[PDB]
């Protein structure tokens, strides 16, 4: 009857219409995802556009009905999320334009593919093939030539196309009344009218700077302990005081710093924690790790899985003429399907994946009571990071006890004790400054900090200067580094992975809390105890019916972005990091370069 | 769905048919049989699995209020099992439809059949119009889909209890017979007193109670088996005392009227007269 009362029923007819629209999306988009051929994707594009066209025609109706009437949050924010065009709104022209930029982008990165320069049939596309060498190789040419490949082959032909990007996107922010795309990353974070609850968005660029003021003497101890390490890996390669090669950090661009285990590994005289050789001595399959995993989600409280998971799902690789990718994603499909793609090998790495997907799908399972559009994460970093926590409780050694594995006489010594601490703490740390220099440099590029013919010079300079990394061969503006990577190239934020690190110790202090914790953060294990089940729970299902303010101060109490858990969790090693490197230099040198000597 | 005249036994009900829901709200669940139903509307339905609590005495749903109603007013049985593979299918069975919304509760009783778009504002538009939102909404059903809208086969049996001719009563357990006994008798809701024994009068074949010159019931079929029991009064006597002068001695006799020395509860002789014994 009132402007209320019809707007419910416009969104509960989008509730109840848009359930099975995007159930048919996902399940086209399952069908290519579990089968790769072109029937699987011509599937995929009639019922994903069929949404898409679905919520352009219903925002058309939506706008109808004023955003400034409803003095309720809950359907307020459905309105909100509605009457988002996305991507649709510009000229008819250039928005066609840049989502054929994007496809093209999309395309091309990802079927790329390096030659030997000696013999024009050796080619090879990223992954795999390429990550795995700069992984484990101890080749300076092999490493720094497949370095080099990679974004001279496909980065010199995402160069235009990323110059017609950024252009292209920030119009379509400035017609969406956005200061940059980097406002549009900033937005998502963007509850407004709540008066204490609230968050704006240049606070997030706030935030991020005065949280990562903690993290630079962290992580410059850190890398000064891998320059150290790179000296003993790879000898007579660097400076004893200056950055760190870019294809010595383990990955294509140093985001993920584990692979550097092997090369910098404190005492390897001790115990290993790496348990893929235990899960191997027992003849593991995918089945029996996954089938562990839900088990300790019983443990801590969360309940079992439905039918549809284990009798829908695709858990090990086909490699038969059913083909298909192998990325591990939770898939959010509506009508009790929630889905999970993962080719599993017996791995420790593969386990704590296999907790990372559960805990996604745990969250999504509870809060599938949200309506459609609120059938999602209060903001995009909390369902990472809920992934994340059960990653994080699982690889301490009080829940591989208690696994099976690792005969339960376990010393507690310190040294492996920081061992497992350096471990983590590569990954943990080296992904935050890779984080923060690629959001602040979008975020200018986008924003105009950086003429359009500065981007690598900056872009390299920043990974000097934040990160501590050099190209070990200099790049002209031919080239495009940054689009060379997963996230650039497929219209894909990076704070969001900042926000899952934080809320990620967030969480752990938060779930220690009620678990009668008695050691320091590294041994905290939230198995066999349910109270961190149902605090974790008062989170887990909220969606974006709240925001993420609420949710936060009711989890940890809390108002503000935070790194201090993190900051205890490392404290520690915090003190072996600078008890180790009395006899190097801590920091780095943005001078030295590998091609400047 | 109205049934007549037969028992419905919850044994050969399990066997049939396994429900994962079986609970009568309004009456016993177990005896099925025993109840007397007439005129009673068994209710076969298909809904998700969240929407088979819903339709519910006591738990009012949207799908259970514009769709089925489950007031408190009637007795039944909520009887639910799982026909996922047959109500679902991985393309997606759109044969279901549920009214997600609509104005008003039904009335007890009350069916709507009806596929038109709901008014927000209460006044009914062409489908075409923005205003105007369709409430039937197609049901998830597929082979893929989860629990949450996993399809449920759902019959509720609402049913008021000799509201018209009863037709599902179950017959109960017969003792038959019972022979020179002056006991209890019930001929198929003739309930009295007295002795039964076998009986030699011809009652024509389309009157089943006799009657006498007393008044009384000489004999009456027996229901389960079309035979005539004829009926006579319990006995009664007056005890009667004799004895020689209290003077004389203290012994005593005692005469029963009117009866034969059989029925006597019993002193150690007993003797046999015209008068009694
Ligand atoms: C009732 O059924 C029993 C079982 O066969 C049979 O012996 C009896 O004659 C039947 N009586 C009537 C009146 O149908
Ligand atoms: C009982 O009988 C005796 C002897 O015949 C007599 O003496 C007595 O008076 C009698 N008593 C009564 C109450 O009849
Ligand atoms: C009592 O029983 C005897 C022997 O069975 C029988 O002759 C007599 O008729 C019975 N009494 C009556 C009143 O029928």
């Amino acid at each position: 009857s009132t402007i209320e009362e019809q707007a419910k029923t416009f969104l509960d007819k989008f509730n109840h219409e848009a359930e099975d629209l995007f159930y048919q999306s996902s399940l086209a988009s399952w069908n290519y995802n579990t089968n790769i051929t072109e029937e699987n994707v011509q599937n995929m594009n009639n019922a994903g556009d069929k949404w898409s066209a679905f919520l352009k025609e219903q925002s058309t109706l939506a706008q109808m009905y004023p955003l400034q009437e409803i003095q309720n949050l809950t359907v307020k924010l459905q309105l909100q999320a509605l009457q988002q065009n996305g991507s649709s709104v510009l000229s008819e022209d250039k928005s066609k334009r840049l989502n054929t930029i994007l496809n093209t982008m999309s395309t091309i990165y990802s079927t790329g593919k390096v030659c030997n320069p000696d013999n024009p049939q050796e080619c090879l596309l990223l992954e795999p093939g390429l990550n795995e060498i700069m992984a484990n190789s101890l080749d300076y040419n092999e490493r720094l030539w497949a370095w080099e490949s990679w974004r001279s082959e496909v980065g010199k032909q995402l160069r235009p196309l990323y110059e017609e990007y950024v252009v292209l996107k920030n119009e379509m922010a400035r017609a969406n009344h956005y200061e940059d795309y980097g406002d549009y990353w900033r937005g998502d974070y963007e509850v407004n009218g709540v008066d204490g609850y609230d968050y704006s968005r240049g606070q997030l660029i706030e935030d991020v700077e005065h949280t990562f003021e903690e993290i630079k003497p962290l992580y410059e101890h850190l890398h000064a302990y891998v320059r150290a390490k790179l000296m003993n890996a790879y000898p007579s390669y660097i400076s004893p005081i200056g950055c760190l090669p870019a294809h010595l950090l383990g990955d294509m661009w140093g985001r993920f710093w584990t692979n550097l285990y092997s090369l910098t590994v404190p005492f390897g005289q001790k115990p290993n924690i790496d348990v893929t050789d235990a899960m191997v001595d027992q003849a593991w399959d995918a089945q029996r790790i996954f089938k562990e995993a839900e088990k300790f989600f019983v443990s801590v409280g969360l309940p079992n899985m439905t039918q549809g998971f284990w009798e829908n799902s695709m858990l090990t690789d086909p490699g038969n003429v059913q083909k298909a990718v192998c990325h591990p994603t939770a898939w959010d499909l509506g009508k009790g399907d929630f889905r999970i793609l993962m080719c599993t090998k017996v791995t420790m790495d593969d386990f704590l994946t296999a907790h990372h997907e559960m805990g996604h799908i745990q969250y999504d399972m509870a809060y599938a009571a949200q309506p459609f559009l609120l059938r999602n994460g209060a903001n995009e970093g909390f369902h990472e990071a809920v992934g994340e926590i059960m990653s994080l409780s699982a690889a301490t050694p009080k829940h591989l006890k208690s696994i099976g594995l690792l005969s339960p006489d376990f010393q507690e010594d310190n040294e492996t004790e920081i061992n497992f601490l350096l471990k983590q703490a590569l990954t943990i740390v080296g992904t935050l400054p890779f984080t923060y220099m690629l959001e602040k440099w979008r975020w200018m590029v986008f924003k105009g900090e950086i003429p359009k013919d500065q981007w690598m010079k900056k872009w390299w300079e920043m990974k000097r200067e934040i990160v501590g990394v050099v190209e070990p061969v200099p790049h002209d503006e031919t080239y495009c580094d940054p689009a060379s990577l997963f996230h650039v190239s497929n219209d894909y934020s990076f704070i969001r992975y900042y926000t899952r690190t934080l809320y990620q110790f967030q969480f752990q202090e938060a779930l220690c809390q009620a678990a009668k914790h008695e050691g320091p953060l590294h041994k905290c294990d939230i198995s066999n105890s349910t109270e961190a089940g149902q605090k974790l729970f008062n989170m887990l299902r909220l969606g974006k019916s709240e925001p993420w303010t609420l949710a936060l101060e009711n989890v940890v109490g809390a108002k503000n972005m935070n790194v201090r858990p993190l900051l205890n969790y490392f404290e520690p090693l915090f003190t072996w990091l600078k008890d180790q490197n009395k006899n190097s230099f801590v920091g780095w040198s943005t001078d030295w370069s590998p091609y400047a000597d | 769905k109205r049934i007549s005249n037969c028992v419905a036994d919850y044994s050969v009900l399990y066997n049939s048919t396994s429900f994962s829901t079986f609970k009568c709200y309004g009456v016993s669940a177990t005896k099925l049989n025993d109840l007397c139903f007439s005129n009673v509307y068994a209710d076969s339905f298909v809904v998700k699995g969240d929407d088979v609590r819903q339709i519910a005495p006591g738990q009012t749903g949207v799908i259970a209020d514009y769709n089925y109603k489950l007031p408190d007013d009637f007795t039944g049985c909520v009887l639910a099992w799982n026909t996922r593979n047959i109500d679902a299918t991985q393309t997606g069975n759109y044969n279901y439809k549920y009214r997600s919304l609509r104005h008003g509760k039904l009335r007890p009783f009350e069916r709507d059949i009806s596929n038109v778009p709901f008014s927000p504002d209460g006044k009914p538009c062409t489908p075409p119009a923005f205003n105007c939102y369709w409430p039937l909404n197609d049901y998830g059903f597929y082979i893929t889909n989860g629990i949450g809208y996993q399809p449920y086969r759902v019959v509720v049996l609402s049913f008021e209890l000799l509201n018209a001719p009863a037709t599902v009563c179950g017959p109960k357990l017969s003792t038959d017979l019972i022979k020179n006994q002056c006991v209890n008798f019930n001929f198929n809701g003739l309930t009295g007193t007295g002795v039964l024994t076998p009986s030699s009068k011809r009652f024509q074949p389309f009157q089943q109670f006799g009657r006498d010159v007393s008044d009384f019931t000489d004999s009456v079929r027996d229901p389960k088996t079309s035979e005539i029991l004829d009926i006579s009064p319990c006995s009664f006597g007056g005890v009667s005392v004799i004895t020689p002068g209290t003077n004389t001695s203290s012994e005593v006799a005692v005469l029963y009227q009117d009866v034969n020395c059989t029925d006597v509860p019993v002193g150690n002789n007993v003797f046999q007269t015209q008068a009694g014994c």
